[PDB]
This record gives structure tokens, C-alpha cells and sequence, in this order.
């Protein structure tokens, strides 16, 4: 068992303890989707108001 | 000194935010006025608590925090909160029409209309940072705002602050206190969208903290206030290294370094002890070796799973209060024997330890007893994958019949995005599987 | 069937 | 009232337990995929333990111990018996074994060192081949079956054949003992008082080795590959009462002292070893499980452990008594309504 | 999602509408003149949901009273809380609808509909954030049924993103002897499947059977029937009217209760069942509230929930009680009668607990179930309908107002689809 990297201070200390070793989308691109939903939604509302016009 | 901006989203985020900054103030000795007698670096400083607080000429210490909610009721309570002088109006952002537990409504519909106001209010804090190191995002999986708007915000921050770090505190849904049937939908949806934009995420199953509150605090019907003050004690243990002077987890980069080998597998299981009832006048003082052992008892985990049948990739021990390394290393020597701890064959089978001499503070008049020593273990075990499995089964049950789907489509979202997010999760369970089981 | 406020 | 489900219908034992549960008028059966259950007679394989104990206000129990496969699968058991300090590599009651992966953590072959340690040997040596499927060959020269292992894709393990087994008379017959063990949610190790001898039908001769059926004592081989059955005992199932009497009038001893002490010992040793790995004492769900231990006794009346059956079948005679017994100890202890076992 | 606009159409609509306002006014401590005189402050927290504020801080209901004859509204205006309502929000004609859906929806009602929508618009502009509308009406008459559905269709056109909620009284021969009511009801259902998000199916067959069998009233009156409706309406909207966590607004309720857009016809239940004469000295135990609220005797829809499966359930408990014990008994029903809940909607039962109890009771429980057994109700109407329509009986009343047989066939056809759709998911 091995202690490593004993870092000390007034507010605390730390160390490591081993027991065995081993063995993106664009800004505009986002907005293109936000508006692709605003349209899909505005369409479905147009069809309703169209259905209601009948 | 590197600053940290905390972003509190939705009902869960804002209410937990209060439990945290309330606890922060008690630990850093800041008053409800934002005044700090202990502090002498008036106006500005290079102290370690300045990473979470900015300073004003009047001597007020102001949380580096932003609060957002499409509903005004919750954030309104902060404005008239016991801690109201701390925050200034520009920090508290409120809409009027919430997301009705609909991810699509929070991401697409209501989200588009406020994303540029929030980023504006975040930018006003980023321009008060000499060397911003990143963000701490608080939200729920089940909520409309918490799931929907969060995923939107995380996408933007990966653009506006591409090289800065982003960490997550997320509330996993539990029927025992959930208020919607479609929370499993909102959960898978927000995870899929957020996954590449989150460096490290700490999941908290309401179920776990609920039972912990029942079992260890003798509370019959735990309120959110009960659930939150417990969470804050956890969160405090995670962030204390950023707020106080230490050498372990000193900046956000170190979290990814220590806990996250595989970027996608960035959900460390948190375990915490001791949780002691305050109504118990006399409570047995649990020794170091006793609370260190409790870190491996599932009843104390933030998510109920079985680490014994998973493998580890990392494991941190964050002690607070009266603890010396001799008692620690002793207890570590013990546990390797009694307990089933298998690490991956490509990691050292060891532990990173840290101690913070200031002990765990508790809110006066709370349900938690002050203890002299406490520990919070952050173990990146594959057993947490059990939580994804739970969540995914509930998803497939409802989606096979397209139940409630029309609510999402009606917001302009596509029924294909459901399939897109679910098949992404099906890969995560596979990744967890390839890492931690015998073939 | 007879049924008055 | 109680609720339970079933997800393994090809199980002989729990088809009976399911029958007895419904007979109490306090256990309602749910559809196999209903989550709001109290008990689960889960599937042999792929049992989803990850979904148990997350239903509010429901105490959940299951008839399998997660992680128990480490003791029941062939290659895992061996790895367990040598890697676990509680059971030294120098184990008195377990035959010498080494794990074997084909050409396709190969222990292949510190095993061979043992063979040439018997090239100096006048102690004859013969090692088996058994593995996953029910479809096994045996011979002295190693290289013969090492090809037989490299042939098939499964993983295998090799272990010394016991060349001097206890031989039942009349008949000069080989046999093995099957003991049934029940472990409850408290991990009390219970042993079913009734056992069975899977006896061989013909005399045991070390002359021929190929498909000789006097070597193997499986119910499937003895019925299908022999005009020999029921001559001495019906079903080739000699129960303990007869085996007891024989051993006295023959060797002047008892089943209790000569064999059962050694049996009861291996049981404790195996389950206590894996105890901390699988125990549900502090879990959000509870487990219990029936096991079937296969033992071989030699001419020096020393008992050996062959394998541990995770999904054991019972003798037709003992179903009514055992399956009844399982309900008393494993299920009703957790779900009370309104001895035939031996605690270890 | 804050203000709700209430509307009540026709005789039945205005009677139950008035009684509903009578009740919640008392619960929120509002007197007939509109001043507040109540103890707790929980009463005024979400008062803005159903009421407006005026000078002298008087509280005026956000209610629009509609009818095609002045009868009921003159009675309401001289009713108990008559002077509470905004005088301008009384919108009535004189011709009447004669229990004719056509008169209400196409001729007599079309002549009045625009004037009503003017009052709707005025109230909707006073809103800081409008959730939607709740309508109260019967489906058996002409005004509430015909004109009511017309207003919905018209309101959906001006407010398509708002939520449309309805308390719809279903007809029954046990209460009315008017032969054409099945025609009116079938025509209305067609409208409701298309243009409402939430519909509480208040069945007069149930209300009568409850009054006669359980409450032992040999000659049930409309006041007796309405006491039940009033109690139900109070309970169902409790989660909306006081501070709560679950189903706190109409949209959230809809998202939790409606797995499919057309299947939004809820089955209301209530406990303890009470008559205006009943004493109710002994408050019920939490287990008793639970066993009854799921009992068919307490259902306001006259359907046997054991004949179908619950898609979703909302349960509201009122009064000071062990919130601990509430969860156990609620979890008990689910685990006892787990077969009657669909497996493909996990945790479909949600519960809320308000501290303020209803008037006259210490302990009360309200039920809102989206059961597939609701089809029995639509099946009942469908049979009464076809019995007449196969012989084209009484159609001249409708064709005389401009309608055509085809429009009946389509309404019949669409409601037959609804029944089948409710059956599709019952076997899932
Ligand atoms: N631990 C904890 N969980 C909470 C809290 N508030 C809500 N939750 C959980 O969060 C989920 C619901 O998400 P919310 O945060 O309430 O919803 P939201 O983010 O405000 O989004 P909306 O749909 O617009 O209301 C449920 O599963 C709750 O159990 C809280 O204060 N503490
Ligand atoms: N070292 C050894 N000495 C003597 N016999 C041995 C042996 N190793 C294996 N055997 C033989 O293996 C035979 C069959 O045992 P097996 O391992 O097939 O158990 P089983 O058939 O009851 C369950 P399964 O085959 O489904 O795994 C035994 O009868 C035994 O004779
Ligand atoms: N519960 C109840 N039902 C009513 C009341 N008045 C009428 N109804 C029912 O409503 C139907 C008649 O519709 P009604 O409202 O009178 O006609 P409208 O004025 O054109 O809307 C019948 O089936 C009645 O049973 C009432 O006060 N209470
Ligand atoms: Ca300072
Ligand atoms: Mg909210
Ligand atoms: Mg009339
Ligand atoms: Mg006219």
C-alpha cells in the first residue's frame, strides 16, 4: 500500500492511496432547429384554424 | 483565482440552490445581509471563497449565481426570501407561462423566447470573472423547464464558452414524490441532448434521499425542504474544495480528471455519511472507520444500486471535520478485505483522499444533527447503470403505445427525436456493460 | 319522472 | 393478500411452488410483466435485479441470489476456490482443477505441470472435460481432449477423475449424492433432510472410457444409454434411508458420520465464502435461493464436491415435501399468512 | 397559466354554475357582495384564478352567464349570490332553444354567440396569463348542448393554444323524459372529442341512482342532484384553487390525465357522499375515504370501473389528516387492484393533499379517473340514439333548422369510433 502526493494546508490536506496498479453543434445550427419546430408547430395550428374555417 | 458560476434551473434547481447558498453562507459566515465579518479583503479579493462570491464596495458578498424558471412563483420566494439582500434583481429571471412538465415545451416553445435573456444575464457575470473556470448546473430530470430549457442552455454554453467546464447536479425522478406521469420521457430526452455538453454529472434519486430521510431522520412524510437540506450537505462536500483551500478537486478540471476516464461515463455515484437525526439529543459519535465503511452500504447512496456487481474506475473520499490520515488509511486497509471492490483492469485499484478541517455545518433548527466528522465518497461505478435501466424500461412501456407523445409533437418536436434519444441511451447501457462485467 | 333548486 | 409473478415456466420446482401458493387463497398471481408484485419466481438467466426494490410500499422478494452464478458455473467455481483465501488452493474436499479457454485469463496450462508431476507418477491420473451444455469425455493422455476443447467454442475446465469411488454392492456400482440447500433472506443455510443417490446402473470398470455410461451417473444417460434400470432401486434414485441401512450392514457406519458431516461442511464453506458478495441483508430487495450440490464419495469414505446446481430439479417423491418446505422457510417468513430442514 | 374564465350555458349550466360559485366562494371566504371575511390566508393565495379584483378590494367571479331565455338567469340573479356576478356578464336572449341542438348551434344561438364572445374577450384581456376556460352545461338540452359546443368551437379559434375544460352533464331517461336528448348528446360529444382538452362526465343517471339508492331519497330533486355536482366540482378544482404540487393548472392536469388527445373524458368520484339533509357528524377514516372513492357507488359517471382499466388517476384529499397514511392507502389500492390499472403507464396514480376541507366536512376525497369503462356511458347514449335514428324519428325538428341526416350519421360514426378507441387501449 502506497501513499502519494501528500499536499498540505491550513484548511486541509490530501493524498492518493494505491493498493494495486493496472493489470459541438453550431450557434446557427441550433437556431435552425428552434425555428424548424416553430414552423412545424405553426403548421399544425394552421391546419386546425383551417379545419375550424370549414 | 478562478470563478465558478452556478446556474439554477426550474423549480428543483432554484429550491436546492437555496439550500446550498444558505448552507454556504453558514459555512463561510456570511450574514443574510451579504456582509462577512471574517472577510477583510473589502471590495475584492483573491481568496478561495471568491470563486463563488463576488464583492461590492458596500462590503456585500454576492453569489455568482443565476436563477431561472419559466414560472414566477418559486423564484419570487427568493426575492422575499430570508436571504434576499444577497441576490440582486438581475440574478433572478422569471417567465409567466411554464412548460407543464413537457420537455418539448421547455426546449423549443417557451425556451426560444428566453434563451437570449438568460445568456445575457450569465454574460453579465462572466464579465465579472478574471479567470472563469466553468459552470455548475442545477436542475431536475422530470420537470418541463428542468429537462427542456436545461438541454437548450447547455448547448449554447458549449458555444459561448466552448473551453470552459460544465458540471451537473441532476434530480432523478421517483414516483414517491414525482408530480407527472411523463417524467421518464423528459428524462431520456434531456439526457440524450445534454450528454456531450456535460463534463461531469451527479445524479440524485429522490427515492434514495426520501428513504434516507425516513430511515435516518425518523421523518414520516419527508417534504422537499427535508430532501433539500440533505442534498445541500452532499453538494457542499463536493464544492468545498472550490470554496475552501485544498489540493484535491481544486478546480472543475480536476473532477473530470479524477472521476471521468470515459467522457460519456461521467456519472459518479455519491455516498454520504453520517446522516444523524437532530431530535436525537445524544447521538453516538461515529468514528472515521465507521463512516468510511458506510460509504459502501447502499442505504447511504444517492442512488440505490449495488456496486458489488459493478466495477470501479475512480473513487474519491472527501472527509470534513475531525479526521487525520492515519485513521483514514487504516479504514481503507480494512474495507478492501470485507467488501467486494473490483476495479477495471486498466485502472489502479486505489483511492484519492481529501480532508477539509472545517466540519460539516448544519442549518440551525434543521433535521440534521451537527457531527464532528463526515465523509462523501464519489465512486464512478458501473452499478449506477441500474438507474438508466429502470428509467429506460418505463420509457419503452409508454412509448410502445405512443402514450402522451402528441403533447410533444404538438410543440413542434418530432416523434423521431424520441427514437433518437432512446437509441442513444441503449448505447450508454452497453458502454456501462462493456466496462464492468465478465464476458 | 317528475324531478326543482 | 399477496401478489407474485412467474418468469420461468420450464422450472419443475417453482411450477409446484406456484401451485401451492395459489392454494392458500392469499396469493394472487399477476401477469409476468406486472411491476407491482411481492414475489418473483424469476428466469434462470437474464434476471433483471436492477428493477427490484423500487416500487413504493411493496416489499419485494426473489428466488435467486444475484452473483450466485460465481459458484454454480464450472469455470467460475474453480476460479473462486483458488482465488478466495477462505478456500485455499490446497482445498481438502475439492479435486484439483484448472480453467481452460480454447485456441479461439487462460490458466492454460499450469495444469500440464500437474500431469508431468504424474509422469513421475504411479498414482494413475485421468481428467474430465465437462462444461456448459448437457451434451464430456475422459482419458489419461491429456492431449487427446485438449483437441476436443480447442474444437468447440465454449470455455471448459479439467479436473482429476476419482479413480477409486465408493462402490455399492450388490452391483459394484458407482454413484453420487445430490443434496438440496435453501438460503433465506437472512442467509440461514438450510439443508433438506432428504437426499438422493444418482446411482450408476452397471458395475464400475476402469477398462473402457468412451461413452461407457458406468462412469457417468446422470439420469439422462442411465435411462437412455442402458438396458439397466430398476434392478436394485427403482429410478436409480436411492434415497437416504436405504443408503443409511446399507452402509451399516456393509461398512459398519452411518450416513450421518461417514458422509453427511463432510457434506454439511462443504455447504457452509461455499456459501459463507460468497456471503458478503451476494447477501441482501441491507439491500432494497431481498433474495432467497434453492441449490443442488452434487457430491462424490470415495472408498475411504471421503466426500468431494463436484459442482453446484443453481437451477436444480427435485426427486418426484420429495417435491410435495420440499416445495412445501420452501414456502414455509423462504416465502412465508417474509410474507406471513394467517421441521424438515437443518440450520447451519 | 394563472387566470381561468368560467362560462355557464343553459338551464342546467347556470344552475350548477351558480351552485359551484356558491360553494367555492364560501371556501375562499367571499360573501355574496364580494368582500372577504375568512380566517386562513390560504383562501386568498390563488384567489386570482377564478376571481377578479375591484375597488374596495371586492372580488368578482370571472364568470360569463349565457342562455337563450331569461328564466334561469333571472332566478340566478335573484339567487343567493346573485349580485356577486358582473352585471354586464349576463348575456341572454328571449327566443329559447326548445331543447333543440340545431336551434342552439346553428340558428337561434348563432344570433347571440357574437355578443357572448365580446364578454369573453373583455375578460381575457384582463388576464395577466390566461390558462383557458371551463364550461358548465348539459348535453341533453338545446342551449347548453348546442350553443355551448358552438362557443367552444369559436373560442378554440381565438385561443387555440389555451386549454378547454368542461363539466358536461350527460342525459339519462331516469331524470328527463324528453325524447330528443340522445340526439343532442351525440351531436355534442362529436364536438367535445375534437375541441376539448378535459371533460368531466357528470352523468345524471349516476347522480339519480346515488340520490335514490345510497342517500335514500325517494323523490330526488335537481337541488339534490346538484349538491353532488357542486361537491364534485369543488374537489376536482381544489388542486387549482389552493396551493398545491400536483395538477396545479389545467395544462399540467391535461398532460397527466390525457395519454391520447381524444380520450379526455374523465370519470369523477367523491367521498363521503352527502345530502343536504345528511348529518355527517362522524368524519371518515383515511382508509374509508379510499375504499369508497374507488367504489362504483361513488362514481358520478355510472360506469363500472371493473369493466375497464384506469389509464390515469388523480386523487385529491382534503382536511387535516396523516399525509403518511394517505400514501399507504393510496399505494394499497394500486397494489391490491393492480389488474385494473394499465401496466404500460407506470405510476399512473397521482395524489395531492390540501389542508382546507370542504364546507361541512372534516375529511373529503375526490376522484378523477380516465377509465376505459367510460365507454359504457357513450355506449348507452349510442343505443338510445340509434333506436330513433334507424327510423329517422323526430329528425324534422332538426332538418327544419337546416341540418341534414348526414351530419347525424357523422356524429354517430365519430362517437362509435370513440367507443372503439377506448376499447383498443382496454385490451393493451
Ligand atoms: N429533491 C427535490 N426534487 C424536486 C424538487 N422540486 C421538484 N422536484 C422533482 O422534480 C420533478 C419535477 O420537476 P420540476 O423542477 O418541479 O419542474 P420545472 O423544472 O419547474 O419545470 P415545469 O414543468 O415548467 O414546472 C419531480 O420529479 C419532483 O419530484 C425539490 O425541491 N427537491
Ligand atoms: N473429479 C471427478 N471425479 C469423479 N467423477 C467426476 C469428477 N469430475 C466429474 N465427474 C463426473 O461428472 C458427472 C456428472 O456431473 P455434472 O457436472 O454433469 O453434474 P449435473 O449433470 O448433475 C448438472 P449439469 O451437467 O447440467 O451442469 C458425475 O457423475 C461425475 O462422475
Ligand atoms: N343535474 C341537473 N341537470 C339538469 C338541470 N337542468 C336540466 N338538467 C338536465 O339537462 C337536460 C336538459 O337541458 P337544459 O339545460 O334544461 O336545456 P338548455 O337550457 O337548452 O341548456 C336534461 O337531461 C336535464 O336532466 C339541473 O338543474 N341539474
Ligand atoms: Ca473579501
Ligand atoms: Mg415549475
Ligand atoms: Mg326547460
Ligand atoms: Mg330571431
Amino acid at each position: 500500500m502506497e501513499v502519494i502526493e501528500l499536499n498540505k494546508c491550513t484548511s486541509g490536506q490530501s493524498f492518493e492511496v494505491i493498493l494495486k496498479p493496472p493489470s459541438d453543434p453550431s450557434l446557427e445550427e441550433i437556431q435552425k432547429k428552434l425555428e424548424a419546430a416553430e414552423e412545424r408547430r405553426k403548421y399544425q395550428e394552421a391546419e386546425l384554424l383551417k379545419h375550424l374555417a370549414e | 483565482m478562478r470563478e465558478c458560476i452556478s446556474i439554477h434551473v426550474g423549480q428543483a434547481g432554484v429550491q436546492i440552490g437555496n439550500a446550498c447558498w444558505e448552507l454556504y453562507c453558514l459555512e463561510h459566515g456570511i450574514q443574510p445581509d451579504g456582509q462577512m465579518p471574517s472577510d477583510k479583503t473589502i471590495g475584492g479579493g483573491d481568496d478561495s471563497f471568491n470563486t463563488f462570491f463576488s464583492e461590492t464596495g458596500a462590503g456585500k458578498h454576492v453569489p455568482r449565481a443565476v436563477f431561472v424558471d419559466l414560472e414566477p412563483t418559486v423564484i419570487d420566494e427568493v426575492r422575499t426570501g430570508t436571504y434576499r439582500q444577497l441576490f440582486h434583481p438581475e440574478q433572478l429571471i422569471t417567465g409567466k407561462e411554464d412548460a407543464a412538465n413537457n420537455y418539448a415545451r421547455g426546449h423549443y416553445t417557451i425556451g426560444k423566447e428566453i434563451i437570449d435573456l438568460v445568456l445575457d444575464r450569465i454574460r453579465k457575470l462572466a464579465d465579472q470573472c478574471t479567470g472563469l473556470q466553468g459552470f455548475l448546473v442545477f436542475h431536475s430530470f422530470g420537470g418541463g423547464t428542468g429537462s427542456g430549457f436545461t438541454s437548450l442552455l447547455m448547448e449554447r454554453l458549449s458555444v459561448d464558452y466552448g473551453k470552459k467546464s460544465k458540471l451537473e447536479f441532476s434530480i432523478y425522478p421517483a414516483p414517491q414524490v414525482s408530480t407527472a406521469v411523463v417524467e421518464p420521457y423528459n428524462s431520456i430526452l434531456t439526457t440524450h441532448t445534454t450528454l456531450e455538453h456535460s463534463d461531469c454529472a451527479f445524479m440524485v434519486d429522490n427515492e434514495a434521499i426520501y428513504d434516507i430521510c425516513r430511515r435516518n431522520l425518523d421523518i414520516e412524510r419527508p417534504t422537499y425542504t427535508n430532501l433539500n437540506r440533505l442534498i445541500s450537505q452532499i453538494v457542499s462536500s463536493i464544492t468545498a474544495s472550490l470554496r475552501f483551500d485544498g489540493a484535491l478537486n481544486v478546480d472543475l478540471t480536476e473532477f473530470q480528471t479524477n472521476l471521468v476516464p470515459y467522457p460519456r461515463i461521467h456519472f459518479p455515484l455519491a455516498t454520504y455519511a453520517p446522516v444523524i437525526s437532530a431530535e436525537k439529543a445524544y447521538h453516538e459519535q461515529l468514528s472515521v472507520a465507521e463512516i468510511t465503511n458506510a460509504c459502501f452500504e447502499p442505504a447511504n447512496q444517492m442512488v440505490k444500486c449495488d456496486p458489488r456487481h459493478g466495477k470501479y474506475m475512480a473513487c474519491c473520499l472527501l472527509y470534513r471535520g475531525d479526521v487525520v490520515p492515519k485513521d483514514v488509511n487504516a479504514a481503507i486497509a480494512t474495507i478492501k478485505t470485507k467488501r467486494s471492490i473490483q476495479f477495471v483492469d486498466w485502472c489502479p485499484t486505489g483511492f484519492k483522499v481529501g480532508i477539509n478541517y472545517q466540519p460539516p455545518t448544519v442549518v440551525p433548527g434543521g433535521d440534521l444533527a451537527k457531527v464532528q466528522r463526515a465523509v462523501c465518497m464519489l465512486s464512478n461505478t458501473t452499478a449506477i447503470a441500474e438507474a438508466w435501466a429502470r428509467l429506460d424500461h418505463k420509457f419503452d412501456l409508454m412509448y410502445a403505445k405512443r402514450a402522451f407523445v402528441h403533447w410533444y409533437v404538438g410543440e413542434g418536436m418530432e416523434e423521431g427525436e424520441f427514437s433518437e434519444a432512446r437509441e442513444d441511451m441503449a448505447a450508454l447501457e452497453k458502454d456501462y456493460e462493456e466496462v464492468g462485467v465478465d464476458s | 319522472x317528475v324531478x326543482x333548486x | 393478500m399477496y401478489t407474485f409473478v412467474v418468469r420461468d415456466e420450464n422450472s419443475s420446482v417453482y411450477a409446484e411452488v406456484s401451485r401451492l401458493l395459489l392454494a392458500t387463497g392469499q396469493w394472487k398471481r399477476l401477469r409476468k410483466d406486472n411491476p407491482r408484485f411481492n414475489l418473483m419466481l424469476g428466469e434462470r438467466n437474464r434476471l433483471p435485479f436492477g428493477r427490484l426494490g423500487h416500487e413504493p410500499g411493496l416489499v419485494q422478494l426473489v428466488n435467486y441470489y444475484r452473483g450466485a452464478d460465481k459458484l454454480c458455473r464450472k469455470a467460475s467455481l474453480v476460479k473462486l476456490i483458488k482465488t478466495s483465501p477462505e478456500l485455499s488452493e490446497s482445498c481438502t474436499w475439492f479435486p484439483e482443477s484448472y480453467v481452460i479457454y480454447p485456441t479461439n485469463t487462460d490458466e492454460r496450462e499450469v495444469f500440464l505441470a500437474a500431469y508431468n508431476r504424474r509422469r513421475e507418477g504411479r498414482e494413475g491420473n485421468v481428467w474430465i472435460a465437462k462444461s456448459s451444455a448437457g451434451a464430456i469425455l475422459i482419458s489419461s493422455e491429456a492431449s487427446e481432449l485438449l483437441d476436443f476443447i480447442d474444437e468447440q467454442g465454449q470455455v471448459h475446465v479439467i479436473q482429476k477423475y476419482l479413480e477409486k469411488p465408493l462402490l455399492l454392492e450388490p452391483g459394484h456400482r458407482k454413484f453420487d449424492i445430490r443434496s438440496w440447500v435453501l438460503v433465506d433472506h437472512l442467509y440461514n443455510i438450510y439443508l433438506y433432510r432428504e437426499g438422493v443417490l444418482r446411482t450408476s446402473s452397471e458395475p464400475y470398470n476402469s477398462a473402457n472410457f468412451q461413452d461407457k455410461t458406468c462412469h457417468l451417473t446422470n439420469h439422462c444417460i442411465q435411462k437412455e444409454y442402458s438396458k439397466n434400470y430398476g434392478r436394485y432401486e427403482e429410478g436409480n434414485e436411492m434415497f437416504f434411508e436405504e443408503f443409511n441401512q446399507y452402509l451399516m450392514d456393509a461398512l459398519n457406519t452411518t450416513l450421518e458420520n461417514s458422509i453427511l458431516l463432510q457434506i454439511k461442511h462443504i455447504i457452509r464453506s461455499c456459501l459463507m465464502c460468497i456471503e458478503p458478495a451476494i447477501s441482501t441483508k441491507h439491500l432494497h430487495y431481498q433474495s432467497f435461493q434453492l441449490f443442488g450440490f452434487d457430491f462424490m464419495v470415495d472408498e475411504e469414505l471421503k466426500v468431494w464436491l463436484i459442482e453446484v446446481n443453481g437451477a436444480p430439479a427435485c426427486a418426484q417423491k420429495l417435491y410435495a415435501e420440499l416445495c412445501q418446505g420452501i414456502v414455509d422457510v423462504a416465502i412465508s417468513s417474509v410474507f406471513p399468512l394467517a421441521s424438515i430442514f437443518i440450520k447451519l | 397559466m394563472r387566470e381561468i374564465v368560467h362560462i355557464q350555458a343553459g338551464q342546467c349550466g347556470n344552475q350548477i354554475g351558480a351552485k359551484f360559485w356558491e360553494v367555492i366562494s364560501d371556501e375562499h371566504g367571499i360573501d355574496p357582495t364580494g368582500s372577504y371575511h375568512g380566517d386562513s390566508d390560504l383562501q386568498l393565495e390563488r384567489i386570482n384564478v377564478y376571481y377578479n379584483e375591484a375597488t374596495g378590494n371586492k372580488y368578482v367571479p370571472r364568470a360569463i352567464l349565457v342562455d337563450l331565455e331569461p328564466g334561469t338567469m333571472d332566478s340566478v340573479r335573484s339567487g343567493p349570490f346573485g349580485q356577486i356576478f358582473r352585471p354586464d356578464n349576463f348575456v341572454f336572449g328571449q327566443s329559447g332553444a326548445g331543447n333543440n341542438w340545431a336551434k342552439g348551434h346553428y340558428t337561434e344561438g348563432a344570433e347571440l354567440v357574437d355578443s357572448v364572445l365580446d364578454v369573453v374577450r373583455k375578460e381575457s384581456e384582463s388576464c395577466d396569463c390566461l390558462q383557458g376556460f371551463q364550461l358548465t352545461h348539459s348535453l341533453g338540452g338545446g342551449t347548453g348542448s348546442g350553443m355551448g359546443t358552438l362557443l367552444i368551437s369559436k373560442i378554440r379559434e381565438e385561443y387555440p393554444d389555451r386549454i378547454m375544460n368542461t363539466f358536461s352533464v350527460m342525459p339519462s331517461p331516469k331524470v328527463s323524459d324528453t325524447v330528443v336528448e340522445p340526439y343532442n348528446a351525440t351531436l355534442s360529444v362529436h364536438q367535445l372529442v375534437e375541441n376539448t382538452d378535459e371533460t368531466y362526465c357528470i352523468d345524471n343517471e349516476a347522480l339519480y341512482d346515488i340520490c335514490f339508492r345510497t342517500l335514500k331519497l325517494t323523490t330526488p330533486t335537481y337541488g339534490d342532484l346538484n349538491h353532488l355536482v357542486s361537491a364534485t366540482m369543488s374537489g376536482v378544482t381544489t388542486c387549482l384553487r389552493f396551493p398545491g404540487q400536483l395538477n396545479a393548472d389545467l395544462r399540467k392536469l391535461a398532460v397527466n390525465m390525457v395519454p391520447f388527445p381524444r380520450l379526455h373524458f374523465f370519470m369523477p368520484g367523491f367521498a363521503p357522499l352527502t345530502s343536504r339533509g345528511s348529518q355527517q357528524y362522524r368524519a371518515l377514516t383515511v382508509p374509508e375515504l379510499t375504499q369508497q372513492m374507488f367504489d362504483s357507488k361513488n362514481m358520478m359517471a355510472a360506469c363500472d370501473p371493473r369493466h375497464g382499466r384506469y389509464l390515469t388517476v388523480a386523487a385529491i384529499f382534503r382536511g387535516r389528516m396523516s399525509m403518511k397514511e394517505v400514501d399507504e392507502q393510496m399505494l394499497n389500492v394500486q397494489n391490491k387492484n393492480s389488474s385494473y390499472f394499465v401496466e404500460w403507464i407506470p405510476n399512473n396514480v397521482k395524489t395531492a393533499v390540501c389542508d382546507i376541507p370542504p364546507r361541512g366536512l372534516k375529511m373529503s376525497a375526490t376522484f378523477i379517473g380516465n377509465s376505459t369503462a367510460i365507454q359504457e356511458l357513450f355506449k348507452r347514449i349510442s343505443e338510445q340514439f340509434t333506436a330513433m335514428f334507424r327510423r329517422k324519428a323526430f329528425l324534422h325538428w332538426y332538418t327544419g333548422e337546416g341540418m341534414d341526416e348526414m351530419e347525424f350519421t357523422e356524429a354517430e360514426s365519430n362517437m362509435n369510433d370513440l367507443v372503439s378507441e377506448y376499447q383498443q387501449y382496454q385490451d393493451a
